């Protein structure tokens, strides 16, 4: 049973440790590339990392669209049903 | 069979002396009591068959067959009934005529005692049918090849034995039958008395007339085509060879040979049918193909599996066009890939499917695996070799039937497809009609084992 | 069909999951990750792309050469061992329609809702269908791309299968 | 080690050579092919999407497949009759001369 | 990191996985061929 | 019941009891609650209803089949003796087939009653079979679905040549 | 529900 | 929380 | 008598009754899985009552209630042997139903259709102990192709999944090419005896049994998968798992093996026979068990497992051991049952994941789950005194000693080391290490439909084969002299394989790269045979039937 | 490599519609708005008398008065003898074997 | 058209759903309840259907017969050899 902000605090958690990511700059509308400065090979792994915190496979053409951790919460939710 | 001749002909006044609204209940009604009634001729003796006159009689073959075509009468309505509401009143009582006028002609082909008898009732059965298929279905070379290379030869063969013999009455041919000695005119005798009946089975080689035949005709006609029509050429095969001995020994090889390969090959290409009324028709033909085989053999176990097989195929293959016909009712297509998934939609219907699919793979103790075990019994005392066909053959017919049930049954459901209504209770009653009768028949399965039981 | 940079990103996380598949173990996959990570660091300012492309090329050689027969899939990925098991039991929304009244009496409150789906559907279907008419260049699209809704109070064009679809979860 | 494809084992779509040998003529030919592909699915979607549609959305395609589709030889029947002819042979044989058994055969 | 820590930092082997119980199940045996010895001697 | 001496049992040998244990036997303990729970109340239910059959008793018969002439007894397409001769031939034809029935139903018996030495104490089921089936053999096998009495008497002909040859041959 | 899941920590036992 | 589970009519 | 036969007959009709009871009479949806294990629970109680007066005077009863129909000389009754083999098995079947059924009612508790699937598992045991007491090849049969539609059905439970479709029909089609040799049996008997009874096939006793055994020979070999006709067994694992649980143990899967017991009368005296199941038994054994070194699915693993147990079966019929070969079937039921349900507590705990290198660090998170399994581990590798010691140490012992296919002896013996070490290889990664799963914790198990059921089952893995071992007759004369390297091979060999497995999978924890060999892949992919097999024929079949 | 401004007002117009969709999914407090050791003990008697002995009766019955009651349908096995048994039937006593050898 | 759009009752047979409700009853009474049920006990207890029981019973007293006078239980030749006249 996931919530939003079940999902949120996941999904920051996981960006919390990774060092590449400063957790001070890190809000849920950071830019991967714009604000926090991160590569494309980068944003594979954050995606890789979602995917292994909840167990799903997100397909590479959906996956290079999640550039801040508020559209991995949007698509994660929208993908389990969560609504609220 | 006066008894089972003059109600049937009550159903024609019955049907136009109607009220408007009342035509499908008064002749569904009253075709069930005659159904009900065709039950007294099981009065079957060990010794004699059931002699009623000079013209009628009725053995332990042409029983389960009458019973089998007067069951099929009423089934038949409640198949037709909905897609010939849009029918006028007048048309719709034509039909219905049709349908009354083949089951008259039926019940007496099967117990006319003298061939030449059979042979005219045999032919007037075609008549009803054609005209049923023609102006009520969906949409020449074989007539014409037919007649020439079926009906005729048969005419003058049996106007021939008739000279020879004195006689086409059945009981004095068991009687007086006298040995078929090798010569070339004997061959096509033989040939003359057997291809009319091969034709109309049909036999592996003649049979492309089936499925363009179910893919045209409406359902009903497909019900009494595929389930009692088919058996009037193995119902003939199996009389006629009391006169054709002992040439049969070696006449019946390539006969045998177009089965035995017939079975296989028309098994595989149901594999790739993507039409499932000529699925359906394909599977017929590879079933009869053993009634063939069972016939032309002739052992007494050959002809309990080869009757049992008739009977069993009749209800089998008749069920499977309704189940067909209920989904093309509501997609308006034949197409077996197009509506998937329908067991998500029609739970119980997928039931019916999986009932239906099961006794045509010959599951046991069903009637159609009684018949097709004996036939395979028989058949490797004739040739232990044949097991490996009939094996096969056993394979490939589980493929195709679990085939036909996981593609229209299973998997998911045609997003576009939004009409699929609730089953009615026409079409459960109608299916369970055909199914519950033929599991019963597993109880007592000596009634439909044919007189040399 | 695909760019240079989205061959090599969706390289990049292939071999990752396929190297994940030997490891095994997560200390071990660490540290084989960093060494592979490395080796697309090696050459990620490579400006010539006849060399950038023949580095992809002989990159993908590899990688069939040292892919796990038996890589690991995700339960409800295609191929895994969930994948479809749910679709059984998805029913599409049409087949309410059809329920028995004496049925749609018993969830009075919901049946009551699904009418004002049903009229915001129909409501909105002349302003969709006119959008994507106006929105369209002469000979038809050109992608499958949709447009957003762009006035207050329209719905995005051809919504309807989206947001109404079943749940991954239906029972 | 070079990968050899065959008729029931395709080559891999990233192993082909062709995927990276991309020209100006190849998008245009990957452009066209995408329109044709969003065309029939605008075509389709108006159609799926309508609130008052109720039955069966026919496709040509699959019209044309059907009816496309619906539209050795005696080898095998000589080969069986002389595989039968010649083993039903030899029993009737042996039969006339006492050498098979049918002790308990009762059964046909 | 939490793989290795707190709960999951320590797993037994696979003979420390075999021999689960076995203390136990020994201590019970030792006390079973006791009993039954001294029954022996009475 | 039944006629033993068309279905014979040989005498049953029940070795009586001989506990050499202490701990009772439970299906001992089990047979009486088998007679007091189940066998007692059946017995109840069966003597009324044999009370009831008892008050209304009537007979039932099994017809008897009057000798008629043998097919070799017939004249050539005299149909009126060839139907009474053809008729008895299958009446007979139906019998001989419940007769190795029971044969095989006393062998089959046999087997399953004599247990691991079966081999040895069936000889003579065994051997009844072995006879019987062969004189049934030779009456109707091989005949075919149109079966008749006149060709069951071509092969009987066919066997008496070839015997009568190989009776002058030795 | 006796046992509430846990996150990235050892599950709770009976 | 209860959810609505649709399914075809099993009425009839 | 009275009470032995009244007996054996309500043990099969009252698991009949939850099946008739679904037309609307007194009918419970409430609680529908229960009133079924209930049914199961009593029919076992009822079984042991007629099986408890064999063991004491050796009773046995043939009960033919019905005649059905008489086609000239050959009357057919349905008819029932309370034998031996029926005696023993049908306990051990309802014991272990028992426990599955128990196991479903927690493991399908959120299916919408856990009544259809109570009522598919209810059909496939009654079609099974059809086939274990059928007294004719008629009824048999009857009961052989029933198990077939059932695991079809159940195979394929998930019907919207294509996977599950296509490996349903694998199975009806592999196991429908064995029912060629039964029909070819089934011909021969009538033609050559005149019969299907087994008692008159017995009578009779053929010399000339060479083509009704190789037809018998052919339908063990699909219904048991053995060599070649083998591939569909691993991919019923598409099935829910108590279903793999029901197949693996008691049913369908041991169906082939049972058929070729029944008929030992037979193959006792047909050494040809004897060779031929030999050979297909140790090609089995060894092919399979290599399979399951490289599986890292849990329940293909163990798929392969009862492939490779099933294989050695085959091996003592073809040594003429009948009886051992019938005893580990009963051993085997016990601790394989187990398996399939400590690998569903897995597979639950951890939301529907069966890839082993996702696992780990289970052993202190799941106690009892990981004592079964350890428990069901040793049993299967012949762990002295344990269930499976009490039949497959006596097998290698008497394959050992025996006049014997001295290539065959040796393949199986490599199987036994191979058995050690995919058993090894499923401790070391689901239990022992660190957890390598998600990181939202849902492990638990404490359910006690859960607990219950893996308990008897453990109960059974310890002490069933010394019951059962000291309760039979003896029917033969056990080999009990040989030397001290043919008396404790099995039990080297499988210490060997635990030795050798050990260094192998420590060797995975090092920090070096791994590629693959051709007989890695070779195993992996297992052996090819489904790749070129399921590509191939299906090709030229439906290319053809086209054109 | 992200959404355009375009696709993202499409993904927020489209989940704003699908989570009110969802949230519609959930059933009111009312609906479904239907129609109108001693227990362990009573259920398995009253599951043994009407699923062991009513049965039992019925099978017990049939098998003694008309199976029973034909030839043939039950077969025994007889029963093994062994030396110094007694026979009930007929009062027989089997003699012992002979005195074994010394082992 | 569907038929249930205007009668949620209907059983397929009619638009008239007093019409549709005798199809449906005629269907199921004279199909179920008589031919089926009445039908199915009809065949039950046929009388000695095709002389297989009388056939066992005269077998029975054959064979009594023929072993209390130590005669074959059955013969190879079917017709009695002074009735037949070989050829030749
Ligand atoms: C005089 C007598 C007059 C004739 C009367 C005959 C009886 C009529 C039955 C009336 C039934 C009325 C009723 O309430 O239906 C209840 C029943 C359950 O109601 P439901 O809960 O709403 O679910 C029905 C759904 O269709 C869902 O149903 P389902 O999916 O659960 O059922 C599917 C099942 C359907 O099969 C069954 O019916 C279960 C019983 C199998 C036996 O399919 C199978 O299992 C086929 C494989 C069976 C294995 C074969 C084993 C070998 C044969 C053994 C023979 C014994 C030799 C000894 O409805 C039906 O299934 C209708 C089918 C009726 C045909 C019965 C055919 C028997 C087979
Ligand atoms: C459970 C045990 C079942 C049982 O009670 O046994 C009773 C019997 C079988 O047991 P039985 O025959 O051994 O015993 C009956 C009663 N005594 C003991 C007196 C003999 O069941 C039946 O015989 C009924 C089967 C009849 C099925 C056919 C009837 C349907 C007719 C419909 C006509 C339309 C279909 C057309 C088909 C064309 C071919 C005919
Ligand atoms: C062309 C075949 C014609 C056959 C024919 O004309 O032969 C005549 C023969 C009877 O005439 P008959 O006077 O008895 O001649 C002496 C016979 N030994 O004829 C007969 O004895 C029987 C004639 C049977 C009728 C055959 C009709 C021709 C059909 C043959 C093909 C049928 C199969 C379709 C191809
Ligand atoms: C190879 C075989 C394959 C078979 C495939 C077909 C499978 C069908 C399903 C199996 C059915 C098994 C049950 C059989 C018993 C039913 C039939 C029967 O009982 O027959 C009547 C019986 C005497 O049997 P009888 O008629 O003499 O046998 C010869 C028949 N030709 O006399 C009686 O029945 C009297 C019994 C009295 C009952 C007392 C209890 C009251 C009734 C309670 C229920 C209501």
């Amino acid at each position: 049973p996931l919530t939003l902000e079940g999902i949120k605090d996941r999904v920051l958690y996981v960006l919390k440790l990774y060092d590449k990511i400063d957790p001070e700059k890190l809000s849920v509308n950071s830019h991967f590339m714009k604000d926090l400065g991160l590569d494309s090979l980068d944003q594979v792994e954050i995606i890789m990392a979602m995917e292994d915190e909840f167990g799903f496979e997100i397909p590479d053409i959906d996956a290079e669209k999640l550039m801040c951790p508020q559209e991995i919460v949007d698509y994660i939710a929208d993908k389990k049903d969560v609504y609220e | 069979m006066l008894k089972y001749i003059i109600p049937t002909i009550m159903l024609m006044p019955l049907t136009w002396l109607s009220k408007n609204n009342m035509i499908w209940v008064n002749s569904t009604a009253h075709s069930l009591l005659i159904s009900f009634t065709s039950l007294l001729l099981m009065n079957q003796f060990g010794d004699n068959s059931l002699n009623f006159s000079l013209l009628f009689f009725s053995d332990s073959l042409s029983t389960p067959l009458l019973i089998l075509t007067m069951w099929l009468l009423p089934l038949m309505l409640m198949a037709s009934q909905h897609h010939l509401s849009k029918e006028n009143l007048t048309r719709k009582k034509l039909f219905i005529t049709m349908l009354i006028s083949l089951q008259l002609f039926l019940i007496m082909t099967f117990t006319a005692m003298e061939l030449i008898l059979f042979y005219i009732l045999f032919e007037a059965t075609l008549v009803p049918t054609l005209i049923i298929i023609t102006r009520w279905g969906n949409q020449g070379l074989y007539f014409l090849f037919y007649t020439l290379a079926g009906s005729l030869p048969l005419l003058v063969a049996l106007i021939y034995i008739q000279n020879t013999v004195g006689s086409l009455n059945f009981l004095m041919l068991q009687y007086w039958v006298q040995p078929v000695h090798n010569s070339w005119s004997n061959v096509f005798m033989w040939l003359a008395c057997m291809m009319a009946f091969m034709v109309k089975m049909p036999l592996y080689g003649l049979h492309l007339w089936l499925p363009k035949a179910h893919v045209e005709a409406p359902i009903a006609g497909s019900m009494v085509l595929a389930a009692v029509l088919l058996k009037l050429g193995g119902y003939g095969m199996l009389r006629i060879t009391l006169i054709l001995n002992p040439m049969t020994d070696f006449m019946a090889y390539p006969f045998i040979m177009l089965s035995l390969w017939g079975m296989i090959m028309t098994s595989s290409i149901c594999l790739r049918q993507t039409d499932l009324k000529s699925l359906i028709a394909y599977s017929s033909v590879s079933h009869m193909a053993l009634v063939i085989v069972a016939i032309l053999i002739q052992t007494p176990w050959s002809y309990m599996g080869a009757t049992a097989l008739m009977i069993a195929h009749g209800l089998t293959s008749s069920m499977l066009f309704c189940l067909a016909n209920s989904n093309y009712e509501r997609i308006h297509s034949r197409t077996m890939i197009l509506a998937r998934g329908l067991q998500t939609l029609l739970p119980l219907m997928a039931t019916w499917w999986l009932l239906a699919s099961l006794t045509n793979l010959a599951l046991p103790p069903t009637i159609n695996l009684i018949g097709e075990l004996f036939v395979v019994m028989s058949t490797f005392s004739w040739s232990n070799i044949t097991i490996i066909l009939m094996g096969v053959n056993m394979v490939i017919t589980a493929l195709y039937s679990l085939y036909m049930l996981i593609m229209t049954q299973r998997g998911k459901y045609t997003y576009h497809i939004n009409n699929i209504s609730p089953s009615f209770t026409r079409e459960n009653a109608l299916m369970s009609l055909h199914i519950l009768p033929l599991l019963l028949l597993t109880l007592n399965p000596k009634i439909i084992l044919g007189p040399l039981y | 069909y695909l760019t240079h940079q989205q061959k090599v990103l969706r390289l990049y996380k292939r071999a990752l999951r396929h190297l994940e598949s030997w490891c095994i173990h997560r200390d071990k996959y660490r540290y084989f990750a960093c060494l592979l990570r490395a080796r697309f660091d090696e050459h990620k300012n490579e400006k010539d792309m006849v060399k950038a492309t023949q580095l992809l090329r002989e990159a993908e050689e590899e990688f069939w050469h040292g892919q796990h027969p038996q890589p690991y899939i995700f339960p409800e990925s295609p191929g895994g061992t969930s994948y479809e098991r749910y679709e059984c039991y998805k029913v599409p929304e049409w087949c309410l329609d059809d329920w028995h009244p004496s049925e749609k009496a018993m969830y009075p409150d919901y049946f009551a809702k699904r009418e004002q789906w049903k009229k915001l559907r129909r409501e909105s279907w002349e302003r969709e269908v006119k959008q994507l008419q106006e929105e369209t260049p002469v000979g038809g699209p050109r992608t499958e791309a949709l447009p957003p809704a762009r006035k207050q109070g329209d719905l995005p064009p051809l919504w309807w299968h989206i947001v109404t679809r079943p749940r991954e979860r239906p029972m | 080690p070079k990968y050899e494809a065959s008729r029931l084992s395709s080559l891999p779509t990233t192993l082909d050579p062709a995927e990276y040998d991309i020209s100006s003529e190849t998008r245009k030919a990957q452009a066209e092919r995408l329109a044709i592909r969003s065309r029939l699915k605008r075509e389709y979607q108006l159609q799926y999407y309508d609130p008052s549609r109720r039955g069966v959305i026919e496709d040509p395609a699959l019209v044309r497949w059907t009816y496309a589709r619906s539209a050795f030889g005696i080898g095998p029947l000589v080969f069986w009759y002389y595989v039968f002819k010649t083993d039903r042979d030899r029993k009737e044989k042996l039969i006339q001369e006492g050498k098979l058994d049918r002790t308990f055969n009762i059964s046909y | 990191a939490w793989r290795y820590m707190g709960g999951f930092a320590n797993n037994v082997s696979f003979v420390g996985a075999l021999l689960k119980g076995f203390k136990w199940g020994f201590a019970a045996f030792v006390v079973a061929i006791g009993a039954e010895y001294y029954l022996e001697s009475q | 019941s039944w006629d033993k001496d068309v279905y014979p049992e040989p005498p049953r040998r029940t070795p009586a009891p001989s506990p050499q244990t202490s701990l009772p036997n439970p299906i001992t303990y089990l047979t009486k609650a088998f007679d007091l729970l189940v066998d007692r109340p059946v017995t109840l239910v069966r003597e009324f209803i044999e009370r009831q059959h008892a008050k209304n008793k009537y007979y039932y018969y099994h017809r008897e089949f009057r000798r008629v002439p043998d097919i070799t007894e017939c004249q050539e397409k005299d149909v009126l003796c060839m139907f009474e001769a053809e008729m008895q031939w299958r009446r007979d034809y139906k019998v001989d087939q419940e007769i190795v029935n029971i044969i095989q139903e006393r062998l089959k018996a046999c087997q399953q009653r004599e247990g691991e030495s079966h081999r040895q104490n069936c000889a003579k089921e065994l051997e009844q079979f072995t006879q019987v089936v062969k004189a049934y053999q030779d009456r109707y096998h091989d005949l075919g679905a149109h079966y008749s009495a006149r060709k069951c008497l071509a092969k009987q002909k066919q066997r008496m040549l070839a015997e009568r040859k190989a009776a002058k041959e030795a | 529900a006796h046992i509430e899941p846990r996150y990235r920590q050892f599950p709770q036992l009976t | 929380k209860r959810l609505f589970i649709i399914k075809p009519s099993g009425f009839y | 008598m009275n009470m032995f036969s009244s007996l054996s007959l309500v043990t099969l009709l009252l698991l009949t009754m939850p099946i008739m009871m679904m037309s609307f009479n007194t009918y419970k949806p409430s609680n529908y899985p229960l009133y079924v294990k209930t049914a199961i629970s009593y029919a076992f109680i009822t079984s042991m009552i007629p099986t408890m007066m064999f063991i004491h005077s050796g009773q046995e009863l043939i009960i033919s209630n019905w005649h059905w129909l008489t086609i000239q000389t050959l009357k057919l009754s349905l008819s029932f042997k309370m034998d031996y083999f029926s005696m023993m098995f049908i306990p051990v079947a309802l014991f272990v139903t028992w426990s599955i059924m128990e196991f479903s009612m927690w493991y399908m508790y959120s299916d919408p259709n856990i009544n259809k699937f109570f009522k598919y598992l209810l059909l496939f045991l009654i079609t099974m102990l059809i086939l274990v007491t059928a007294n004719n090849l008629f009824q048999l049969f009857i009961g052989w192709e029933g198990v077939g539609i059932m695991s079809f059905l159940l195979i394929g439970w998930w019907y919207g999944r294509a996977d599950a479709n296509t490996a349903a029909l694998q199975a009806i089609l592999y196991n429908r090419i064995g029912d060629i040799g039964f029909i070819l049996a089934m011909a021969w008997f009538l033609t050559n005896l005149n019969t299907w009874d087994l008692q008159q096939i017995f009578m009779l006793n053929p010399s000339d049994s060479n083509m009704p055994l190789i037809g018998l020979a052919l339908a063990a070999t699909g219904k048991s998968a053995q060599f070649g006709l083998h591939p569909w067994l691993p991919s019923a694992m598409e099935g829910p798992t108590p279903v793999s649980a029901l197949l693996h143990s008691s049913t369908m899967v041991v169906a082939g093996i049972f058929l070729l017991i029944r008929f030992y009368p037979l193959t006792e005296n047909n050494k040809y026979i004897q060779s031929i199941t030999l050979c297909l038994g140790a090609i089995t054994t060894l092919f399979t068990a290599m399979c399951a070194l490289t599986q890292n699915d849990i329940k293909k693993i163990i798929a392969f497992s009862t492939s490779s147990q099933l294989g050695l079966m085959m091996v003592t019929i073809g040594i003429n051991q009948p009886y051992l070969a019938f005893l580990h079937i009963c051993t085997h039921a016990f601790f394989k049952a187990m398996l399939f349900m400590c690998s569903g507590s897995i597979i639950h705990s951890l939301n529907d994941e069966q890839d082993i290198r996702k696992m780990g660090g289970l052993f202190k998170a799941m106690p009892f789950t990981t004592t079964a399994l350890i428990v069901g581990s040793l049993a299967l590798t012949g762990m002295p005194f344990l269930t499976g010691f009490y039949s497959k140490d006596l097998i290698i012992e008497a394959a050992n000693t025996s006049y014997t296919n001295a290539w065959a002896l040796l393949m199986t013996l490599i199987a036994t080391s191979f058995t050690a070490i995919y058993s090894t290889r499923i401790i070391f990664f689901a239990l022992l290490g660190q957890p390598r799963f998600p990181t939202l914790v849902n492990i638990n198990e404490n359910n006690p439909l859960l607990i219950n059921s893996i308990k008897r089952l453990l109960i059974g893995s310890l002490f069933a084969g010394y019951i059962i071992s000291n309760n039979i007759p003896p029917t033969t004369i056990p080999q009990m002299t040989m030397p001290y390297y043919l008396k404790t091979t099995a039990l080297i060999v499988t210490i060997l394989g635990f030795i050798l497995a050990l260094e192998i999978s420590n060797m995975t924890k090092n920090l070096k790269y791994h590629y693959p060999s051709n007989a890695f892949k070779f195993s992996t992919l297992l052996g090819y045979f489904p790749t070129i097999m399921h590509r191939l024929a299906p090709y030229m079949n439906l290319s053809m039937s086209q054109k | 490599s992200g959404y355009t401004p375009e696709e993202k007002l499409r993904l927020q117009q489209l989940r704003e519609l699908r989570r009110r969709w969802l949230k519609d999914q959930e059933l009111s407090p009312r609906e479904p708005v239907l129609p109108p050791v001693i227990y362990k003990t009573y259920r398995h008697s009253i599951f043994a008398f009407t699923h062991v002995l009513i049965p039992v009766w019925i099978i017990h019955y049939y098998l003694k008065y008309h199976v029973t009651t034909k030839p043939y349908t039950i077969v025994e096995k007889k029963p093994r003898i062994f030396p110094g048994d007694t026979i009930l039937e007929t009062g027989e006593v089997i003699p012992p074997m002979k005195e074994f050898p010394d082992q | 058209e569907n038929l249930y759009e205007k009668n949620p009752d209907s059983h397929g047979y009619d638009k008239d759903p007093a019409v549709d409700i005798w199809n449906m009853r005629v269907v199921f009474f004279f199909g179920f309840s008589i031919v089926l049920v009445l039908g199915s006990t009809f065949v039950a207890y046929l009388p000695d259907y095709r002389m297989q029981e009388w056939a066992r019973r005269e077998a029975e007293r054959l064979v009594k017969y023929r072993e209390a006078h130590g005669l074959p239980i059955m013969e190879s030749n079917c017709f009695d050899p002074s009735k037949i006249q070989l050829p030749e």
